[PDB]
């Protein structure tokens, strides 16, 4: 007891130099049957990491009803093919148009300038399907 | 609080039955209440929702989010989270939540939420500031002076603009407790409806013709050979419709369902047919799901439907794919119709601008006959694009007209058909006059004593609203102006007071509502009322379906049900002429003895054409004394489809699925008839904004914002992603004018001035635009006209304007996204 | 969120310091703001604040609530708890927090939380609706008009009422900013203060003697031998200078330090005095801590201060109970003071109805040597009953005359100082005008272009505020009429417009604040400022204890930092004034190259006084310069008292504890100077209601609400306790009024109409009452009159009306409690 957070784990994702401008690269946080996805945007946004704070990672399960979305390069958004919600990677997961009460969630990493490491260590938000973040 | 978990329902938690509070569709959800510090465990058989969240959930196994629970307060001061979700055994939805529904429990109704700022007690504007007032109070004011108002002036000095829908904000309680107290008890002929500025109705023609507007289920929908979509943007407008019913169909899952009816009917891929001048998100993901093969968009010039549907009637009698056997007995007027609605494909297409080749194949996809003989079925569904479009009346003679000869009414598959707005739930008393009055125009020209907004906002919703704030505004400081002079006046002196200031121009104006609202500029009064869930409620969907959404919850502080509200006032009537000596006025008010909202359902829907009953106009019909609270919770959320065939305890409410599969309409000889359809082009008052201005202002609906946005203003997402009504703009035109997204301009005509913030739109036609109706901030109605048919319906849709850049609203461009609402 | 537990601060969390955003005593703070998804451990090494959460902690330990967290979301879109808790080292406070400094997390600007209301963008009224408007746009119609303004009416056309205080919506950045602006750049003498509808002091009088009402130090009132509170409710309105100076002296925990300081005195148990016509909780809280031998409550008529201390002056000097070597080596006017200000005890007791031995035992008390010879240190605080008493400036000259002759300045454990309201901050330049103007009188007058209120609401507090009111929404609305008809104007075409209006009796308003308030019912303008913690901010406490309140978040939208709001106006009109080639107007406007608020203190209180500064009348004095951000910092939450004398890397600010203490005063000759004190009554225009009507209509603060409940009118606690504006009765003279707690009441005079819930209270005498001042629901300045003293200061506690019953609100009886606050 005592606890208020939950108690996520710190998974290492890449080094930040590795990522190349809009590729997105896939990982599983806080546990292999959640799926994310990093991506450097090539211009930084408001809350963006790296040496060019443009990098962000969602979860890419739809917080409609739990689809896998797809990262659309053309228009940087998550695209649920489940009822049509469409998210905006460049707006904090904000839903541009669809079903979901929820934006979404980010995956919150730290970006250490000593080694290059990009360390997923929180979520922002609730994750489709889950009680809690952390299970 | 936090953002990473959710309380899970215990498995004994108490489950009531709720109505999505929003659109037409009436999805069916659940509500689980439990005391705030117990919770149910992960394991599937210790929690209430029967899921196991002891590891990831699949696709489609929840719809679950914190927007979706809540922790309420009640009367008592114990703490309680809820829970609301849609039910997975619903038929209208099967386990489906739009994010308009999804919302329900964020919009419940707690000391500090969105819904933080409800209405608990009467408000009064004692002259110049806004004050409490008490029950009693407020009622000897108002009452008061509707008294004084029916003593000397008559019925026609007390005015209302009310609901007569269905769910949230309606349904049959309230609407028969409001009609009884506006028609039988005062007896004012001086009434309009919360969307349009007469006591009138939408489909005046499709149900003289004797089609009454909702004529089948939803399931018809599923076994549609073409589905016609005219001036509507149902993906938005009507979400779980569309992804539960038509959306199977295009996909081929119902293609059994249809062979296993029809055993010897050819049933091709299912196809969609939009007349819509705009490329809406309903296009684009009816061509994402059926491909473009199978979507044809008639993005036909704005107002000319009338045209359109000329032209296709005249060409399916000329190549013979009309029902001959159907028309000769079941129809009157069709040589007539052929001879009135005479128009070649070459004529129509210059007038919709819809290539010919385009015409031809909408017809041969819906009208040819198939390879097995019968005729498609074809439902035509249409909503306000029509409703609200260039002469409601002619538009609907001309698609029923179409839709007669096709006999696309009474088969299976079939049906034309209002995709509706807000869910239905009308039983009133007879409108009391004999001629439909403008009210707007009325209370513009100075007329009536007393205005009550009862459940509406004509502030944001009205057409030509910049006119009536104006005329309200000034005609309500009149008012606040003379009751500045009172000091220490009786309630009765200050009732004479504001009558004395209403002969000079003044207007006493009362607002019941959950919120202040807009109005709140203008009124005087505002009385608390509750939604359903802090109250029982009935209401029917889009196919007729009633439901029962429970009480599970206590209102904010002193709010009281809408229908109850209405009893209270007739008491005060009442007891106010018994006080007076005037026994025949006191009788008038009779009637109203309710305790519940149970009460006002059996006095009004169980009442309707049962003996020694008076005269009730009601969509449960004679058979209404059916229906009971106790059958309703009984049938759960798939409820019955109106109106009742029978009911006993072993087999429950039966129903009926669609309308006129007989063949016997709704007119003097059970025919249908047909109506005469004249192409005059324009209005001229809308053609002289067209002459002078540059852009076509369409208007209308976005899916995330539900109507004028009483909930959503309060609603941080919502407010960070729609922070001001946004413009939809061609982005040719967008480069001419020097603006980009989140930039915001004066949109403006003769008729008024108002705001929006630019939202390049590639799909936008040159010359066109689309602005979010109905808005908290830049209303859009400043600018629509006076316009009206002849039963007084507005063009809504129909106004022209120009463009003018106000700014960079840079703030709007780091918050807001631009992207594309058109799924690709 | 759950009620039942909060998250702690992590060992390493950030922290900085915060003095409190309200009232004078400044109390320091600390904010604790970690990322929200950490938290600190319950051992007390593993949280921030060093506190052991594995047991029960003992009482003293800590001050923290949930109402003292939350989770703030900032520009970057990250969240963070904040957690904003009493410094226990700090002097002024020692750990004490009270009710309303405690909730200053709550009221941090978050999306969902009791700020979620806050102003983020520039609102506009366009004419029949609020919408969001640009920064740059804003900027073209306010500057445009302003210049419009001066170039044809010149300055006289420009109105302001702004604050002129410290803390939150004040400070020395802010003030600087705002009277650069006024006075230097526009150069407008119209201009009224917060609270006083002229540029004016509440001071005159003791300032003009050589006396600034800020003299002392806090510790002066451990070191007292008897303390005088006059007009003043200090447990409720400067908490915790009650309660960590004064009660520690009553309980006799100063005895030894006295002791210490003094060898050879004679140190009796500490006694206390209050004058005031009501008894407060003040009054009960001192008589269970000291006993009822140790209070003195003279319990004077209303307005009748003057005549008390002309009595009690009379009296020490017929006793002989002066200080001759005092008067004749530092003071002028004595013997004429005498002769003028005489007045017998019987004649005081019959003004004052305080019985003779009574007027005896306070100077007793007081005045009358000890007997080891020295004269008692007695320290007179007074505030807001004798501010906004009978004549301002003749009731200070009475005090002190009587404070001068014995010595109660300048002596350890004396003062004649102010209490406060706000805290201080001012740095300005000199006022531009050479009379003083009564700004509400000129704007009700008709004259006037544009006014702005800036950090204050005169809806809610002007005094005669009903007129103000009337007056200012109809000249409002004059202007809304005339933008209604414009339509795709440019902004210097509605700069025309809106200028013709005012030529025609209209006022264009602006508000420039932190929420909408009622401002918004007439405003056409709104802007959005940030509050300390989204800025750096500086001021000053009731002993001149200068502190840094240091950023640690982000302010809402684009809100910004008033001093910035004032760079932005002048740069708007420079540039204006640049484009028309006017290039003498242009440079008034220099000097406000500003991009940190930082910049405005550097400008404004570090230049007062330096080689080649322009005018500065700044409450640092000369010496301002020694003080920097940096500085403040290493001092933390115990800052310096002004003014500094001197500073070095190694010893810190060293500033200045008591003035006055060699005798030298702020006079021509360093003398302090008598003043006539004439008693005249009660002014004729406060007399005739008092002829006219019942009830004395007394007013001012309560303890836990702050000032028009700007922030508290969305905090659903405060609403629940005093949902409406409360009224304390005399419990018979309820029952004559058959009223009792939770009833409505109208109170009325000739100057206005207001409401209130009745609050029965033992306490307050017959034909007496007390009304929550300045709240949201019920305004009480609505019956004030206009009656000023001869420097335009409101006689605000100088009113009589009658009371009549609206009615019972049931709710109020059910949820407010209207239990005594007089605690025993
Ligand atoms: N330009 C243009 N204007 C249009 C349209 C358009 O297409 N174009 N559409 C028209 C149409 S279709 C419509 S439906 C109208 C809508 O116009 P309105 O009816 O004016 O708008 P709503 O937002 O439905 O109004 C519902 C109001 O009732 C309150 N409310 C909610 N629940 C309750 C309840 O239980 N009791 C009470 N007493 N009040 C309640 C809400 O707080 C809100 O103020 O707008 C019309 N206006
Ligand atoms: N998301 C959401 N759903 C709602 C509502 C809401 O507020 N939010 N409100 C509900 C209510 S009360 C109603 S009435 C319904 C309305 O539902 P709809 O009528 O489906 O919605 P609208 O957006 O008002 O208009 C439909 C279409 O009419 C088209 N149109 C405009 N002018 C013409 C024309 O001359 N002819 C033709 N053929 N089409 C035209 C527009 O481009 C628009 O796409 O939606 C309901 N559902
Ligand atoms: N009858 C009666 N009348 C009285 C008195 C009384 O005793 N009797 N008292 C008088 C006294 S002493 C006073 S102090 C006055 C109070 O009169 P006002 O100054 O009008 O009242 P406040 O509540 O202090 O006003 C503060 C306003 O500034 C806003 N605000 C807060 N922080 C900031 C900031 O950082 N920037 C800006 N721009 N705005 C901010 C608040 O939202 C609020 O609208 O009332 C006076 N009126
Ligand atoms: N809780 C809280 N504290 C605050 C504030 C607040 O809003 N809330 N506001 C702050 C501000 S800005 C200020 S100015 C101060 C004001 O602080 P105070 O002046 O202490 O408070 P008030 O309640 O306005 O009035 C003080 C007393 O004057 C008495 N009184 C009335 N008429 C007379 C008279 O003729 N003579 C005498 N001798 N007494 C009289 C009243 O009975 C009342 O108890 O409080 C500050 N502190
Ligand atoms: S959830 Fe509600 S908003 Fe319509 S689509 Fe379903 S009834
Ligand atoms: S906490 Fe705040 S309100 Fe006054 S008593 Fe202390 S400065
Ligand atoms: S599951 Fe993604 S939009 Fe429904
Ligand atoms: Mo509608
Ligand atoms: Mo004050
Ligand atoms: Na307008
Ligand atoms: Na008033
Ligand atoms: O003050």
């Amino acid at each position: 007891a005592g606890r208020t957070t939950l108690q996520y784990p710190a998974t290492q994702v890449s080094v930040a130099k590795n990522l190349k401008a809009n590729e997105p690269v896939s990982f599983t946080y806080p546990d292999t049957s959640s799926p994310c996805v990093a991506v450097k945007l090539g211009s930084p946004v408001p809350g963006g990491v790296g040496p060019n704070n443009d990098i962000v990672a969602y979860s890419v399960l739809c917080t409609h009803m739990g689809f896998p979305t797809s990262y659309d390069k053309s228009s940087k958004t998550f695209k649920c093919p489940g009822h049509f919600t469409e998210f905006d990677a460049e707006k904090a997961g904000q839903m541009i148009c669809g079903q979901a009460t929820e934006n979404l969630p980010r995956v919150l990493l730290r970006y250490d300038e000593a080694s290059d490491a990009l360390t997923a260590v929180g979520v922002d938000g609730l994750i489709y399907g889950r009680q809690a973040n952390v299970i | 609080a936090p953002n990473d978990r959710i309380t899970l329902p215990p498995a004994n938690a108490q489950r009531t039955n709720m109505t999505c509070h929003f659109c037409i569709v009436g999805c069916g959800y659940h509500v689980y209440k439990w005391p705030e510090l117990q919770e149910g465990g992960r394991a599937p058989e210790q929690n209430a929702l029967g899921l196991d969240f002891r590891k990831q959930l699949p696709p489609l196994a929840v719809t679950l989010t914190p927007a979706m629970t809540n922790v309420v307060t009640e009367h008592d001061g114990r703490r309680y989270d809820i829970m609301v979700v849609p039910d997975k055994a619903c038929v209208v939805n099967s386990g489906l939540s739009s994010t308009r529904g999804g919302k329900m429990a964020s919009y419940m109704y707690t000391p500090t939420g969105d819904g933080k700022q409800r209405l608990k007690a009467p408000r009064l504007y004692a002259a110049d500031q806004w004050v409490d007032t008490t029950w009693d109070h407020a009622m000897a004011l108002y009452a008061g002076l509707i008294k004084k108002t029916l003593d000397k002036d008559g019925p026609q000095g007390v005015f209302f603009s009310c609901f007569d829908h269905g769910g949230a904000g309606g349904g049959f309680e309230n609407t028969w407790g409001t009609g009884k107290l506006m028609f039988s008890a005062i007896q004012t002929p001086m009434v309009r409806i919360h969307n349009r500025p007469a006591y009138n109705s939408e489909c005046h023609a499709t149900r003289e013709m004797g089609i009454g507007e909702l004529n089948n289920a939803y399931e018809d929908a599923q076994l549609a050979d073409v589905i016609w979509s005219i001036g509507n943007n149902p993906y938005e407008s009507q979400t779980n419709y569309f992804l539960n019913h038509w959306l199977p169909n295009l996909q081929g899952a119902t293609t059994s369902k249809k062979k296993e009816r029809f055993p010897n009917e050819n049933f091709p891929q299912a196809r969609i047919i939009f007349v819509d001048p705009r490329e809406t998100p309903s296009v684009a993901i009816a061509r994402h799901v059926a491909g473009n093969d199978r979507v044809l968009h008639l993005a036909i010039e704005p107002g000319t439907d009338t045209a359109l549907f000329n032209g296709l009637f005249t060409y399916v009698v000329e190549q013979g794919w009309i029902d001959k056997p159907f028309i000769e007995a079941h129809t009157k007027g069709f040589d007539d119709a052929v001879k009135t609605n005479r128009l070649s494909l070459d004529e129509c297409s210059n007038i919709t601008g819809v290539p010919v080749d385009m015409l031809k194949r909408a017809a041969e996809w819906s009208y040819k006959p198939k390879a097995s003989g019968q005729a498609p079925r074809t439902m035509h569904a249409y909503e306000k694009g029509i409703i609200w479009g260039n002469d409601n009346y002619v538009i609907q003679s001309a698609l029923l007209d179409l839709v007669i000869a096709t006999h696309n009414v009474g088969r299976r598959g079939t049906g034309c058909v209002r995709m509706g707005g807000h869910q239905e739930g009308y039983t009133r008393p007879p409108y009391p006059g004999d001629k439909k009055i403008y009210i707007d125009q009325e209370l513009i020209k100075g007329k009536g004593r007393i205005m009550t907004w009862w459940g509406c906002n004509n502030f944001q919703t009205s057409n030509n609203a910049q006119a009536l704030r104006e005329a309200i505004l000034q005609r309500s400081a009149i008012v606040k102006q003379a009751m500045q002079k009172a000091r220490g006046a009786t309630t009765e002196e200050m009732v004479d007071v504001i009558y004395e200031a209403t002969q000079n121009g003044g207007l006493f104006v009362t607002s019941i509502n959950l919120y202040p609202t807009k109005l709140a500029e203008a009124a005087h009064l505002m009385l608390p009322a509750a939604h359903p869930g802090e109250m029982n409620l009935t209401s029917m969907n889009g196919e007729r379906r009633i439901r029962l959404s429970e009480k599970f919850m206590d209102p904010p502080g002193t709010a009281m049900a809408d229908c109850l509200i209405a009893a209270r006032i007739a008491n005060a009537l009442r007891d106010m002429y018994q006080k007076d000596g005037k026994a025949e006025m006191a009788a008038q008010f009779e009637g109203f003895d309710w305790k519940t909202e149970e009460d006002a359902f059996n006095d009004g829907f169980r009442r309707a054409g049962q003996p020694g009953a008076p005269a009730i106009d009601s969509q449960g019909g004679s058979t209404g004394h059916l229906v009971t609270y106790d059958r309703l919770r009984k049938s759960g959320n798939n409820g019955v489809q109106l109106p009742v065939v029978s009911w006993d305890e072993s087999k429950g409410l039966v129903g009926t699925e669609m309308l006129y599969t007989e063949g016997k309409f709704d007119t003097d000889d059970g025919k249908a008839h047909f109506k005469p359809a004249p192409w005059n082009g324009l209005p001229a008052t809308v053609q002289q904004q067209k002459d002078k201005y540059r852009f076509w202002l369409n208007n209308g609906r976005n899916n995330e914002v539900w109507q004028t946005a009483y909930h959503d203003q309060y609603n941080s997402l919502m407010q960070e992603r729609y922070p001001m009504a946004y413009i939809e703009m061609n982005p040719d035109d967008c480069k001419q004018l020097d603006v980009t997204g989140g930039d915001i301009v004066e949109v403006y005509n003769d008729f008024g001035s108002t705001f929006a913030m630019v939202y390049p739109v590639a799909e936008i036609k040159r010359g066109q635009t689309f602005m979010l109706f109905g808005y908290v901030n830049g209303i859009q109605g400043d600018v629509t006209t006076d316009w009206t048919d002849r039963n007084i319906i507005p063009y809504y849709k129909g106004t022209w304007g120009d463009i003018r850049k106000v700014g960079s609203m840079e703030e709007f461009k780091r918050t807001v996204s631009f992207k594309s609402r058109r799924f690709a």
